[PDB]
RNA sequence: AAAAUC
RNA sequence: AGCGCCGUGGCGCAGUGGAAGCGCGCAGGGCUCAUAACCCUGAUGUCCUCGGAUCGAAACCGAGCGGCGCUACCA
């Protein structure tokens, strides 16, 4: 149940973008959207797609930098979270 | 070239079938090994205590073959919350020649007098020694209460323990303090898993459990390596039940009296309700008989709480319908057992977790409902079932005023209230209604790690009753 | 008293050595062809008979943990994405550890069954009960 | 208008 | 166990009563220097199986199947 995953998309001119599916609603989003904001320098939006869920969309090419701010701000377990190359 | 269904139906008639018992036999010569109670009704309630995920429903499913049903959807997978019920017949060989520990064996209870020996090469015929009904108590350490009911509702224990895993499990060891709580010390224990050990390290866990296993009250308790997978060593349970367990004193001299403990409503959907059957209450019966058609009362029954805050407390009065003790109804009940009692009393009240340790009593007497209980209590050293990674397992405290703690009496599962504490005596209100007959075996549990842990035992000595309102 | 307990022991270790002399390095090289845009799978039929599930279970699990849905050719899994091996091992391996061998003993003897509706796993070697859905 | 790459 | 929803051509919605729909894909092409965007072209079905009124049905119903949803483990 609720595995957390995270994908790549890719663009032109090599440029990347960063979606992390399904999110815990202990800590709301639009606070962890502020601070993903500073910590990444990327613009974020809280997108909504039907069946899917809410999700965090972030620029650039970032897996250890979104991982290192969950293990931080709710995320105990990096167990269910997964990382997807691509 | 027989087909299966004609080898068992031949095994049936040959060895007499289940013969149906008489109506109205003579109660003064009637003891629990009589034929037309052992054939037809367990005497003997024997339950299964051990920690999450061992396996518990699985190594009474192979000594007896009926299931549980671990219902839910999600308690399909975990934890039940509802005990696990089960019946079978203790079978031993009548031939002396095939081996002692082979002799006995533990069949379902819809076999016939005298089976077989399925042993190749034995003609002789199995003799029912008893039937013994099985109960099976969640080990979660949330869901304490069902355990304690089961408990005041046990007979007879079998304590189980894994090998690959640590030695000191705190969740069997808190079953059987609640187990040695409750009056009970026929306990045996079990290693479940043998097959995934080596010669040696069975060795050391069969060590560390004969030491930790040393200060308790319980001493001679054997020790039986089982597999609820490879299913081998079931008939030296068996063996062991049946030598090690006598039957604890019961006979029809005493008053009739219930303790229901589960609710089941018989609402089998789609088809016409002009034809439906009765709320059955499933409960144990420690002490007096039942027969075929009987007014009885659940003494605590409708809880009200009126435009004041004070409780209201009406007696459920049914005529009993039926009485599922086995398989198939029959005229009496016998004590020392789990019986459904269907009586007309409406499926709702049966629904849910609603007849959940509750204590019923026959027409012709008045167990006494209680708001205020005065308990004699003593307690242990130290907390059980925590894990403590080496530094000094949590000291049990001491009580204090106004403050919920769950107190389990019998199956009668209460949050009371402390008004006083004393020196070995306290004053609880119960914002849920008990009804005390003689003694209630008491035990309790308090809220420290969020959920409860055991603490201690008590009695009950006196009470604050409250008349029942017809 | 202990005495009588390592008997029985003794025999069930007895019992063990005579029903059970092996007791999974059973798992196949993953074999992954990159063809342009399209991934191949051209093995996954040996990774079904070895690990004793059926294909389309492997599939479905394949396609709840990735993002695809691709399609199977007579015996082999094409898709159409930019995949490599290295997911295709771990996803095996999470198959292997929380579907296909058991996890409370070293077995693979169990299949796939269904008790109301549900995937209910069961065992042929011990048969315990024991599921995993998702 | 929207214009992207380089 | 009971009552609600669904049955692709790879995926979804649409018509359900003249007999194979569209988009999404996928493949190729064109646009161009060149990628997207955009513009063309296709090749896949007793639209789950079995019966029935019907010139006719994939569509209307039903006698069964598979997967979802609620009641709720229904002695
Ligand atoms: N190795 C081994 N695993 C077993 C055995 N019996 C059951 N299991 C496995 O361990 C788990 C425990 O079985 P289960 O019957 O669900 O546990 P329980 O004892 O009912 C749980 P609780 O103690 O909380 O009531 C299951 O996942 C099952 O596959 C056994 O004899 N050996
Ligand atoms: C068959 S009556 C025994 C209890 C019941 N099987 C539960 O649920
Ligand atoms: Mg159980
Ligand atoms: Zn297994």
């Amino acid at each position: 149940s609720n595995y957390i995953h995270i994908r790549i998309q890719q663009r032109n001119g090599r440029k990347t973008l960063t979606t992390v599916q399904g999110v815990p609603e202990e800590y709301d989003l639009k606070r962890i959207l502020k601070v993903l904001k500073k910590d990444f320098a990327c613009n974020g939006n809280i997108v909504k797609d039907p069946e899917m869920g809410e999700i965090i969309q972030l620029q650039g090419d970032q897996r250890a930098k979104v991982c290192e701010f969950m293990i931080s701000q709710l995320g105990l377990q990096k167990k269910n979270i997964k990382i997807h190359g691509f | 070239g027989e087909t299966e269904e004609e080898k068992r139906k031949r095994e049936f008639e040959e060895g007499g079938g289940l013969p149906e018992q008489p109506l109205n036999p003579d109660f003064s010569k009637l003891n629990p090994l009589s034929a037309e109670i052992i054939n037809r009704q367990a005497t003997i309630n024997i339950g299964t205590i051990g920690h999450v995920a061992h396996g518990k429903s699985t190594v009474v499913r192979a000594i007896s073959g009926v299931q549980t049903v671990r219902f839910k959807d999600e308690l399909e997978r975990n934890i039940t919350i509802k005990l696990g019920y089960a019946n079978a017949k203790i079978y031993k060989c009548q031939e002396p020649t095939c081996p002692e520990p082979d002799c006995y064996r533990s069949f379902k209870s819809d076999k016939e007098i005298s089976p077989k020996c399925q042993r190749p090469g034995c003609p002789g015929r199995y003799k029912l020694v008893r039937h013994v009904s099985f109960v099976d108590c969640p080990g979660h350490d949330i869901l304490m209460s069902t355990m304690l009911s089961g408990a005041a509702v046990m007979d007879a224990a079998l304590l189980l323990i894994a090998g690959n895993e640590s030695c000191p499990q705190p969740q069997t060891s808190e079953h059987l303090a609640a187990i040695e709580i409750m009056k009970l010390k026929h306990v045996i224990i079990l290693q479940n898993k043998v097959d995934l050990m080596r010669e040696e390290s069975a060795l050391e866990h069969q060590k560390s459990i004969l030491k930790f296993i040393r200060g308790t009250i319980a001493d001679g308790a054997p020790i039986v390596p089982i597999s609820a997978q490879l299913k081998y060593n079931i008939d030296a349970v068996n063996e062991f039940i049946v030598k090690t367990i006598p039957v604890p004193p019961r006979d029809f001299m005493i008053s009739p009296r219930l303790i229901v403990i589960r609710s089941f409503d018989v609402n089998k959907p789609g088809a016409e309700i002009e034809d439906l059957k009765g709320g059955v209450a499933g409960g144990s019966i420690l002490n007096g008989v039942f027969k075929l058609g009987d007014e009885i009362e659940i003494r605590p029954g409708i809880v009200t709480k009126d435009d004041k805050g004070k409780i209201q407390c009406k007696p459920i009065f049914s005529n009993i319908v039926s009485l599922f003790a086995e398989q198939n109804d029959l005229k009496f009940a016998v004590p020392g057992g789990l019986i459904g009692v269907g009586t007309k009393v409406d499926p709702t009240l049966c629904r849910a977790d609603r007849l959940v340790g509750q204590v019923v009593g026959a027409k012709g007497h008045l167990p006494n409902i209680y708001t205020d209980i005065e308990i004699n209590y003593f307690l242990l050293r130290r907390l059980l079932g925590v894990k403590t990674d080496g530094q000094k397992q949590a000291k049990v405290r001491k009580l204090e005023p106004n403050e919920v703690l769950m107190v389990n009496i019998g199956s009668t599962a209460t949050g009371a209230r402390v008004v006083a504490v004393k020196a070995d005596m306290a004053r609880l209100q119960l914002t849920s209604p008990a009804c005390t007959e003689i003694n209630e075996k008491i035990a309790l549990s308090r809220r420290i790690e969020k959920h409860w842990r055991l603490i201690g035992w008590a009695t009950i000595k006196k009470g604050t009753t409250l008349e029942p309102i017809a | 008293v202990g005495l009588p307990y390592s008997e029985l022991l003794s025999r069930f270790f007895n019992i063990l050595r005579t029903n059970n002399p092996e007791l999974k390095f059973r798992i196949p090289p993953p074999v992954c062809l990159r063809d342009g845009k399209k991934t191949i799978f051209s093995n996954i039929q040996d990774i079904a008979e070895k690990l004793h599930r059926s294909p389309e279970h492997l599939i479905q699990y394949l396609f709840a943990e990735l993002g695809t849905s691709g399609s199977v050719d007579g015996k082999r899994l094409v898709i159409k994405g930019k995949f490599q091996s290295k997911q295709m091992e771990n996803v095996l391996r999470r198959y292997i550890l929380e579907y296909v061998t058991c996890k409370t003993c070293k077995s693979i003897n169990t299949e796939l069954k269904r008790e109301n509706r549900l995937f209910f796993m069961v065992c042929k070697s011990c048969g315990s009960t024991r599921s995993v859905s998702s």
